[PDB]
């Protein structure tokens, strides 16, 4: 039963699930993520300045 | 020119020690502040002996800032922010408060 429960418990649903995530809200040094350059994504990020 | 009795100044002092109001300073880029923020002036401590402090403008944003903005857009009062120098909340020592 313990082995079955441990096998069932896997979680790890990519830990992001879209833009709305605490990891993306507060930047983390360990988790590195960014865009390429001053592209439309960069303009959108600057426009939604929060 | 001659005289004008007006009101709605309402100087406000806020504490830079709670998550409801950030301590963000002037950034070198854009308009020296955030696109969604309000000005706030705080006396600085240039030296440990001299109490003189330059009133450098700062960008204050937070829950209290949003509440103040809503109040301003509702009751139409033109506000100006401020920050105290000694203490945050204070206490009644010899009938004198602080903060």
């Amino acid at each position: 039963a313990n082995l079955a429960a441990f096998l069932v418990l896997d979680r790890p649903e990519e830990r992001i699930t879209g833009i709305n995530d605490p990891r993306l809200r507060n930047p983390s040094d360990k988790f590195i993520y960014a865009t390429v350059k001053q592209s439309s994504v960069d303009i959108y990020f600057r426009r939604q300045v929060e | 020119s001659d005289c004008e009795p007006d009101d709605n100044h309402l100087s406000i002092v806020t504490l830079e020690e709670a998550p409801f109001v950030i301590v963000e300073d002037i950034d070198p880029l854009t308009e020296t502040c955030v696109r969604n923020t309000v000005p706030c002036r705080k006396f600085v401590k240039i030296n440990n002996s001299t109490n003189e402090g330059m009133n450098v403008k700062k960008c204050c944003k937070g829950f209290c800032i949003d509440i103040l903005k809503k109040l301003s857009r509702t009751v139409k009062f033109t506000y100006d922010l401020y920050l105290v120098t000694n203490g945050k909340h204070g206490k009644k020592v010899n009938n004198v408060w602080n903060g």
